[PDB]
């Protein structure tokens, strides 16, 4: 339904096939189906339907939280505690996301491998991409940190990180 | 809503209304065993349903309705998979239980605790669905553990009696081994795969390691009780029967099979665990098989047969055939559970009495005790067109057909041949011959409960193999090129069983008495595997727990050094303080000693 | 189980175990009764054989050798009834066996429920409060100075005692309490 | 009511502390033997048969 | 009474420091620490040597 | 047990997923990476000029 | 945070200013009030703490904690009733004022944004506890105990306030968010190793950690119920508390400072499981179950990652109830038959059923059966360990089915088998066992429908 | 008649004052933080045409 976009959780054409009887005998399913349609999905559909009328007499809106950007922990003085501590509450609601986003992706991975059935290793080769991909950038931003985490301690690790790519660049440029 | 999906939960949810009425007046009257039993009936008449819409167009599902917890990466949700081996155990496990409660109605008439009872069979059932449909780790191991307690609950019934304390103990410890492995498992999968659901897991890891399957098959090898951990499963006989043909027969101890069943994509691609699965198996059913020959306890007899069962089903998986696994599972279920029903028909019937050396001649007292009897043994011996047939026979002949161990082989092979042997022991001595019984002959079967019951199972033992097996698609790569001899290579060992066996139970009636030899006694003391593993580990691990635990370091060395070390040069130093005698001249002697002391150490140094 | 023991058993009494305990595990092993009568008969023939020793040092040795066969020729899994000490219903219903004294401790609703059987209750109770002193006065009066010596009790012998020390014996729960 | 002189206590040495103790454990005096007099802290009480 | 008493109290009053209390003290209270101590020193070791080589196969390790 | 299972949710889960599908969104459609392995500009850091 | 403190201090004169026979019902229904109040607390952020002034603060971490002290009171109000009924209403007054102080300590201990003040009622927390234990204990061993748990606690806590004002000192303040916010590393050196023991082994004593968990069977034995009560559940958890908040200053020192802690909470863990499979005393088994779940701790507190702190505060939470609820358990049977003494009383599930379930559920948690919280900390600190090294599930798994032994050993020797023929005085329970006992288990159960809320700040 | 009944259940209000009295203490403390209400460069904020201050 139109409760999540579907860009984000996307789905294939969902193509099925039609029923081709080869018997002169009934099909029990499609009676069974027809019970539990005409017994259960009905008084469940009509029950749902004033449940919604209800609620159409009664409509309020709730609205996403909006924050604005404040500046990192890079442009901000060794001892500023304020500056400090707004970078530090930014930092770690951009963690947040980054997990949720890492949440998602794992997300289309499942689906993916259940809808595939016996085809999996092959008709989900573009999930595991992308989840490789984002894995990868998670690692490496937040992996070994440890418990007592802060944003001063990941810009510690992502300049270490630089210093070892531009050593590797220039040397390889020697060669 | 497409009712596969509400069906299949609808199914499990119906099963726990009965234990929340267990607060109730329903469970204070002597109504509560039938509803449990109308209650577990509809269920399975309920379950039938997508077990056909499955049959019809191969449906499957995994349902995650709710979002229990949730971790920085990593996501726990209550999800159900409703694949064909969820499908398919459900509606089986079903008709087993009702049955069995139908039995229990009669067996346990006289327990003032029946209702408990039921109670608790109910719960032990719902713990295995939750364990047969979970679709995450944190939910198998809810449901695993479950169905421990459960079992432990169950053992020791009668809690007045020691053994029957002692078997519950014995199993919980076997089964916590196993635990071990299972949270190896679960921590290796967390940290390497980033997740415990099942879709991840086998997207992620395409050539699985070592360390995760072996985990997993000391889960199995525990929960089967497999060659390792095999003792706990013939000393859980210490409980009521309806238990050992519920869960110590069908149901609880098929899980270790199934938990590696489900885990196949990953032991598909590595060969030295399965190796040592196929190993495994070929030891455990041999040394059951060649156990259970030569036991006079019918319950300890059909034990055996269950624990070699068991390594059978291990066999099959470790030649990578997973689906016979759980097909043999299926077929298993109704003949053994039949069987263990005829042994406490036959139990009963005789005052509690289980030594099969006091049961006569009951093939014309217990007509059709005998009848449901026979054609168990039958389908457990694999007789062609029965429901052991259709796993057993196929078993064998992917054995035989295989890059395998020869060893195994021979032993599944040899183990076959014993299975013959000992279901014709039982046969012989407990039905055949004259009586042996005390003469108060209180022999009745005609009770309509316990003739419907086992004329059920008696009807899924002789045709659920030719109906499951026509109604499954191929998920295998069939055997269709054979030598003439080892197609019938199973038939052959029955035969040749069936015949030595009959042999060496005739020349029993001879006027001759010998001694018994070395490898009778191996043979009926278990190898002696209980006798010393039971009291050379517990007596170390008790006496160094008091020896050395307690009392050496705790009580004496741990005390020695810091506290009693503290407080006796503190007692030391203030009798050496304290004690002056009060004469003015030897302190101001002292304080001529300080004061000189003080000009130099201190004043001379400026 | 209700005798009260001797210091030591006899070399008859042993013999008579021993001879109970060959012919049970005999039965053990031969499970049919025509082979067991056959065997039992020849054990008995055996047994008998030797009935008229009169020297007593050579008996014994043959009750050692005797004894040392059956070790090594016993039934490693012999038939034990189901409620003997070994047996599948041993204390089997031992989890159902309930104390007197807990009715004591019944609240009054429980036992407006039942009037004549708390009536019958609480005559015995007074029976044993007025012959608790007889009995412990002639426990007094028969025991030697030195202590007792066995654990065999005396019975009642004057009009209308009990047997001292009773209560417990005659109020046990039951073999099927529930 | 089980007066201090009723306790375990250190390991006799006198064959008349053997007495007291074999005495306070209720056995007799020649089936009384302790527990050697190393520094486990057994003392004073008896070494039992082996069998459960 | 005596039973439990001996069990617990009475142990420290008859503690003598002999070679052997001593020998058994310090093997059974010392030789499990350092040897856990070597073989979890020696894994880390290992493991952290062959993190800074860059071949572990770290790869989707994102909780510790 | 009512009042904490209806305490409003100032962890911030739904507000993260809500951003998080946002972002992913956004990045999907103009072909950029889904995460970056900084999380702080390089242009805002001074490396230190040798390391020689 | 007033809004808690005050309604304790104002329990105080409502204690001493009640009838002689209504004491026990007004401290009860009061202190029920507050720790509905208190529930209030765990409504917390994402990304900070509840900074309610300059002096107290409430985080996700000690938030639970809270909750556990303001509902741990009432139960040992009801727990005490009981045996103190012979008691002079004054002496009734004093004991009431002694659990209303440990309580207001406590509370005031776990929101405290100062490391000092921190100490100072850290430390005050000890004078209660030891009037408590050498003044209502039973035994004449409970002088000693009282020693015990005085010395080993202050020799340890001392250098803690040595090296609390050098830091101070050095530094400029003890305000935990300034420590955490202005965080620099710590060197190599003889000094500042000195320092890490100095900042760490008062709380290890705490714990406690194994080879200096002498002083707490003694304690814990020796003390009345609701002493035996507020040591197991709240007080060793103080210990952990302070490490977590005091390792935020210990990096990278720790990295090999915590190897003999380690080792030593990981074997002594494998001991103590053991000892308590030989124990003739029914109080002694839970306490030194109480030092394996705590070596536990101390593993996941030292291997310092985010699995490891949340499972480490789930399993300080569920360790809290569950002891308690086995010390009451036990205390049930010593008050009928006055001995402790595991196989005295025996086949107990005839003569009470009901509590025997009790029993039953104890045991069960105790074992750590899923979905339980229990459980939840366990497999938590299981999988970081794991991370931290995979040999350690030898280690871990042995101490599982050690813990399954003991737990069952000492539900079957107390519950099953026949009862003891000479015991002829065990009444039905009464209405406030049960309850207590109600009290103890349905939180838990409750706690794991909605874990998140114990799971700490790393959640 | 209620002379009795307030003499023997006065010591009922005690906790639920402190209470109150806690709350309001609390606002007190909260009074004295406001260095920095909407001044923060994440919830800076223009005043509606009417209210005085962001919180209180
Ligand atoms: C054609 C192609 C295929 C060929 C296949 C093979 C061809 C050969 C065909 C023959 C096969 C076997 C036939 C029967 C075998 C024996 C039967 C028998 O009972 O014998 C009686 C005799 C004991 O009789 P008893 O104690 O007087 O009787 C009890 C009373 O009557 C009291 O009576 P009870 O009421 O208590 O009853 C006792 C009970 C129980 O009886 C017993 O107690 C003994 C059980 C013996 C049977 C065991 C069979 C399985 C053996 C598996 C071995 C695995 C490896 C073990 C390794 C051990 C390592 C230490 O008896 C039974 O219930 C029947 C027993 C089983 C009958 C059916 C057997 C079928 C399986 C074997 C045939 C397989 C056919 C198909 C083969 C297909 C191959 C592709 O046992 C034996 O002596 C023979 C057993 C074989 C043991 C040999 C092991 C070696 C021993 C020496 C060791 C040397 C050590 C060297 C140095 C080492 C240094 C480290
Ligand atoms: C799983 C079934 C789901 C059912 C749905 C509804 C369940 C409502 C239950 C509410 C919570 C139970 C209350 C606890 C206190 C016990 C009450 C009591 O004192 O008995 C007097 C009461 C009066 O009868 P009586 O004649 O006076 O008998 C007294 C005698 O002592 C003789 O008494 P007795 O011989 O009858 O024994 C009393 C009984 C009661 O004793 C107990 O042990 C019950 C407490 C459970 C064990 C606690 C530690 C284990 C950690 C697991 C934590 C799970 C909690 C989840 C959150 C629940 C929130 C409340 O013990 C047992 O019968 C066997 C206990 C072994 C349980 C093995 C199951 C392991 C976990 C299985 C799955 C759990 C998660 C479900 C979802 C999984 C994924 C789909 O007894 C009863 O009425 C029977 C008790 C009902 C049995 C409940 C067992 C299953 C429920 C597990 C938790 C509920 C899950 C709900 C989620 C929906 C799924
Ligand atoms: C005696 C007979 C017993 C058997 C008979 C019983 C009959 C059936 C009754 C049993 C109930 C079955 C349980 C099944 C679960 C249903 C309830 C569940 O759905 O509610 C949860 C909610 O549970 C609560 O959150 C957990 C309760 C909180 C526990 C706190 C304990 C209270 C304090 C007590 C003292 C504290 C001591 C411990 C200190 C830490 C869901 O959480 P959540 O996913 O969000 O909800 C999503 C929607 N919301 C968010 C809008 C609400
Ligand atoms: C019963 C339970 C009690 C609680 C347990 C408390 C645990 C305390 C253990 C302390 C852990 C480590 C302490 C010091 C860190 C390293 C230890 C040392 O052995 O390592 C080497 C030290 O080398 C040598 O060992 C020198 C130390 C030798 C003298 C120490 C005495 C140890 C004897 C054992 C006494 C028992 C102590 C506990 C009393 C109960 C490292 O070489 P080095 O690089 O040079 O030193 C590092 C420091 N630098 C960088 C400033 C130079
Ligand atoms: C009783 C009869 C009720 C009859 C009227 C009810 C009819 C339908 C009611 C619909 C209610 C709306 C609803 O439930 O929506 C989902 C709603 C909120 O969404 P969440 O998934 O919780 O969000 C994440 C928070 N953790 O979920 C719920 O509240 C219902 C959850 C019930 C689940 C079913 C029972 C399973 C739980 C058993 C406890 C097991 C312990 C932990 C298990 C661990 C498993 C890994
Ligand atoms: C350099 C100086 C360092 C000083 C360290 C002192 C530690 C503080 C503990 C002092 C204990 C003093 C006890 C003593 O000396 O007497 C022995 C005493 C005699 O009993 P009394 O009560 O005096 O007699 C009554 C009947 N006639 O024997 C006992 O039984 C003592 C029982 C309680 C002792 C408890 C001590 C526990 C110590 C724990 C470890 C920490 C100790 C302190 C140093 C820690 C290491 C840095």
């Amino acid at each position: 339904p139109d409760s999540w976009d579907k860009d984000v959780y996307p789905e294939p054409p969902r193509r099925t096939p039609a029923p081709a009887p080869q018997t002169s005998l009934p099909n029990p399913v499609t009676y069974l189906t027809k019970i539990f349609d005409l017994l259960v999905d009905r008084p469940v559909t009509l029950a749902r339907e004033f449940i919604e009328q209800q609620h159409a007499k009664n409509r309020y809106y709730y609205y996403h939280r909006e924050f604005r950007r404040v500046p990192d922990i890079t442009e901000c003085e060794e001892k500023d505690i304020l500056c400090m501590f707004e970078a530090e509450m930014q930092w770690r609601r951009d963690y947040k996301v980054d997990q949720e986003i890492v949440n998602i992706i794992q997300e289309r991975l499942k689906a993916c491998q259940q809808r595939e059935g016996e085809s999996y290793r092959q008709n989900c080769a573009k999930e595991l991409e992308q989840f490789t991909q984002v894995s990868k950038a998670f690692q490496d931003r937040y992996s070994d940190l440890g418990a007592h985490y802060s944003a001063r301690k990941c810009l510690a690790k992502q300049k270490q990180r630089m210093l070892a790519e531009r050593k590797a660049a220039k040397e390889a440029a020697a060669a | 809503m497409n009712p596969f999906a509400s069906l299949t939960l609808t199914t499990l949810t119906i099963l726990t209304i009965p234990i929340m009425m267990s607060n109730s007046n329903i469970y204070k009257t002597n109504l509560y065993p039938n509803y449990v039993k109308t209650t577990v009936s509809y269920a399975f008449t309920l379950s039938l349903v997508p077990l056909l819409m499955f049959m019809h167009t191969g449906q499957e599902m995994i349902i995650s309705n709710w979002h229990w917890m949730t971790l920085q990466t990593v996501e726990l949700s209550l999800s159900f998979k409703m694949d064909y081996f969820s499908v398919m155990f459900i509606p089986v496990a079903l008709f087993v239980t009702w049955s069995i409660m139908e039995f229990s109605m009669w067996y346990m008439h006289s327990d003032p605790f029946i209702n408990r009872f039921f109670k608790y069979l109910l719960l032990f059932l719902i713990t295995m669905m939750i364990l047969v449909t979970a679709n995450n780790l944190f939910q198998l191991f809810i449901g695993w553990e479950g169905v421990g307690i459960m079992s432990f609950l169950l053992i020791g019934w009668w809690h007045g009696r020691t053994d029957a304390n002692t078997a519950a103990l014995q199993a919980i410890l076997y089964n916590r081994i196993g635990d071990i492995g299972f949270v190896l498992s679960m921590a290796w999968f967390l940290t390497h795969s980033n997740a415990w659901d099942l879709q991840q897991i086998f997207m992620l890891n395409n050539e699985c390691p070592n360390m995760p399957l072996i985990g997993l098959l000391l889960a199995a090898a525990g929960k089967s009780a497999q060659f390792g951990l095999h003792p706990w499963l013939p000393s859980a006989m210490e409980g009521p029967t309806p238990v050992s043909a519920l869960l110590h027969s069908s149901t609880m101890v098929v899980a270790g099979v199934f938990l590696l069943i489900r885990f196949y994509p990953l032991m598909e691609t590595n060969k030295l665990v399965q190796t040592m699965t196929l190993c495994l198996g070929a030891i455990t059913t041999l040394f059951t098989a060649l156990c259970a020959i030569t036991q006079n306890d019918i319950k300890k007899i059909v034990a055996f047969s269950t624990s070699s069962q068991l390594g059978l089903m291990m066999v099959t998986i470790g030649i990578n055939q997973p689906h016979l696994a759980f097909l043999h599972i299926c077929m298993h279920a109704f003949f053994k559970a039949m069987l263990f029903m005829c042994s406490g028909s036959i139990i009963h019937s005789l005052n509690d009495e289980q030594d099969i050396r006091k049961m006569g001649g009951l093939y014309k007292a217990m007509p059709f005790t005998t009848t449901a009897l026979i054609i168990g043994s039958l389908a457990l011996t694999g007789m062609p067109y029965l429901t052991g047939f259709y796993s057993k026979d196929l078993i064998i002949e992917a054995v035989n057909m295989s890059y395998t161990n020869a060893w195994a082989l021979l032993m599944t092979l040899i183990a076959t041949s014993l299975t013959a042997a000992y279901s014709t022991r039982i046969i012989f001595f407990a039905f055949l011959g004259k009586p042996r019984f005390p003469p108060l002959v209180l022999i009745n079967e005609n009770n309509p409960l316990l003739i419907n019951s086992i004329k059920r199972l008696l009807i899924g033992s002789i045709f659920a193999g030719f109906i499951i097996s026509n109604n499954i698609p191929p998920m295998t790569v069939p055997n269709t090129t054979m030598p003439l001899y080892m197609k019938m290579t199973a038939l052959i060992v029955t035969i040749m069983g069936f015949m030595l066996a009959l042999e060496l139970n005739n020349t029993t009636y001879y006027l001759k008495f010998k001694y018994p030899s070395q490898t009778y006694k191996f043979s009926n003391m278990l190898g002696y595997y209980p006798s010393i593993m039971h009291r050379l580990p517990t007596y170390h691990n008790l006496s160094m727990s008091q020896k050395s635990a307690s009392s050496l370091l705790d009580l004496i060395w741990l005390e020695t050094i810091l506290p009693k070390t503290t407080s006796f040069i503190q007692m030391k130093m203030s009798i050496m303080v304290s004690n002056q005698k009060g004469l003015i001249k030897l302190y101001f002697l002292s304080f001529l000693i300080t004061i000189m002391i003080s000009m130099t150490l201190f004043n001379y140094h400026e | 189980a209700f005798s009260a023991p001797a210091a030591y058993l006899t070399h008859q009494q042993k013999v008579l175990r021993l001879y109970k305990r060959a012919l049970r595990h005999l039965e053990s092993w031969c499970v049919h009764r025509d082979k067991y009568r056959y065997f039992a008969c020849l054990m008995r023939a055996r047994f008998d054989e030797h009935k008229n020793e009169k020297d007593m040092v050579k008996a014994t040795q043959l009750l050692r050798q005797a004894e040392e066969e059956f070790w090594y020729g016993q039934h490693p899994q012999p038939y034990i009834f189901p409620e003997s000490p070994g047996g599948t219903s041993y204390e089997r219903y031992e989890c159902y066996k309930v104390p007197e004294w807990c009715l004591d401790d019944w609240h009054p609703s429980e036992k407006a429920m039942y009037p004549d059987y708390f009536a019958k209750r609480e005559q015995w109770k007074r029976l044993r409060r007025e012959s608790w002193e007889r009995e412990v006065k002639q426990l007094q009066e028969e025991t030697p100075p030195g202590g007792p010596r066995t654990e065999a009790l005396p019975p009642a012998r004057k009009e209308g005692d009990l047997p001292p020390l009773w209560w417990h014996i005659v109020t046990r729960p039951r073999e099927r309490p529930m | 009511h089980v007066t201090k002189d009723m306790f375990p206590g250190p390991y006799p040495k006198t064959p008349e502390e053997r007495a007291a103790a074999a005495k306070k454990y209720n056995m007799r005096v020649e089936d009384y033997e302790p527990y050697p007099d190393d520094g486990m802290g057994y003392g004073d009480y008896p070494k039992l048969p082996d069998r459960s | 009474i005596r039973w439990t008493y001996a069990r617990s109290a009475n142990i420290y009053p008859n503690f003598r420091p002999t070679p052997k209390t001593s020998l058994l003290g310090a093997l059974f209270g010392i030789g499990p620490l350092f040897f856990w101590y070597y073989v979890f020193k020696t894994d880390r070791d290992k493991k952290e040597k062959l993190i800074q080589e860059g071949k572990l196969d770290q790869t989707f390790n994102i909780s510790y | 047990s009512t009042f904490v299972a209806y305490l409003p949710d100032y962890r911030m889960q739904e507000w993260a997923r809500r951003e998080a599908e946002r972002l992913v969104k956004y990045r999907e459609a103009n072909g950029l990476p889904l995460m970056e392995s900084n999380c702080f500009d390089p242009n805002k850091i001074q490396l230190p000029e040798d390391e020689d | 945070m007033l809004k808690i403190i005050i309604p304790t201090t104002m329990l105080l004169p409502m204690t001493w200013m009640s009838k002689h026979n209504m004491i026990w019902i007004n401290a009860t229904v009061h202190s029920l009030l507050i720790s509905l109040i208190s529930l209030s607390l765990l409504n917390q952020l994402g990304e900070n703490s509840l900074n309610f002034s300059l002096t107290f603060f409430s985080d996700s971490l000690s938030a639970p904690l809270l909750v556990l002290t303001t509902w741990l009171l009432p139960l040992m109000l009801m727990a005490s009733q009981s045996h103190l009924s012979k008691e002079t209403t004054t002496r009734k007054k004093l004991y009431i004022t002694m659990l209303i102080l440990l309580q207001l300590f406590l509370i005031m201990t776990f929101t405290a944004t100062e490391l000092i003040l921190f100490y100072i009622l850290f430390e005050a927390t000890l004078v209660p506890t030891l009037i408590i234990i050498t003044r209502w204990g039973n035994q004449t061993e409970r002088l000693n105990a009282g020693l015990y748990f005085l010395f080993y606690t202050l020799a340890g806590s001392l250098p803690l306030l040595v090296a609390l004002v050098y830091i101070q000192n050095t530094t400029g303040s003890l305000n935990f968010l300034i420590i955490h916010y202005w965080s620099h590393p710590l060197s190599n050196s003889w000094s500042n190793i000195f320092m890490w023991l100095a900042c760490i082994m008062a709380f290890m004593v705490k714990m406690p950690l194994y080879g200096l968990h002498l002083w707490l069977p003694k304690a814990h034995v020796e003390a009345p119920i609701a002493g035996s009560m507020v040591l197991a559940a709240v007080l060793l958890k103080l210990g952990g508390y302070g490490m977590m908040r005091i390792t935020t200053i210990l990096n990278p020192l720790t990295n090999y400072m915590a190897y003999p802690f380690l080792m030593l909470s990981m074997w002594g863990m494998i001991m103590t499981s053991s000892i308590c499979l030989r124990q003739t005393d029914l109080k002694s088994l839970i306490a030194y179950s109480s030092v394996s779940h705590m070596a536990l701790v101390i593993v996941a507190i030292m291997i310092q990652t985010p699995w490891s702190f949340m499972g480490a505060t789930a399993l300080m939470i569920a360790h809290g109830l569950t002891s308690s609820m086995l010390f009451c358990l036990a205390n049930t049977n010593y008050e009928r038959v006055h001995s402790r003494t595991m196989i005295l009383a025996r086949g107990l599930q005839t003569l009470l059923p009901l509590m025997a379930t009790w029993w039953l559920v104890a045991s069960l948690t105790n074992l750590a059966l899923p979905p339980s919280i229990n459980l939840i900390g366990e497999l938590f600190i299981i999988t970081a360990s794991f991370s931290w090294s995979n040999i350690t599930i030898i280690l871990m798994g042995m101490n599982m089915m050690i813990t399954a032994l003991y737990s069952l050993y000492m539900l079957i020797t107390t519950q099953r088998g026949k009862y003891t023929h000479h015991i002829n005085n065990i009444k039905p329970s009464f209405t406030r066992e049960n309850a207590l006992m109600a009290l103890h288990i349905l939180p838990l159960l409750l706690l794991t429908l909605n874990p998140k809320m114990i799971l700490g700040p790393l959640y | 008649n209620v002379l009795q009944i307030v003499r023997d259940h006065w010591v009922h209000i005690l906790v639920p004052v402190g209470f109150v009295f806690g709350c309001y203490l609390d606002r007190r403390s909260d009074e004295k933080l406001t260095a920095f209400r909407n001044k923060s460069l994440l919830f800076k904020r223009e005043l509606r045409p009417n209210e005085e201050v962001t919180w209180k």
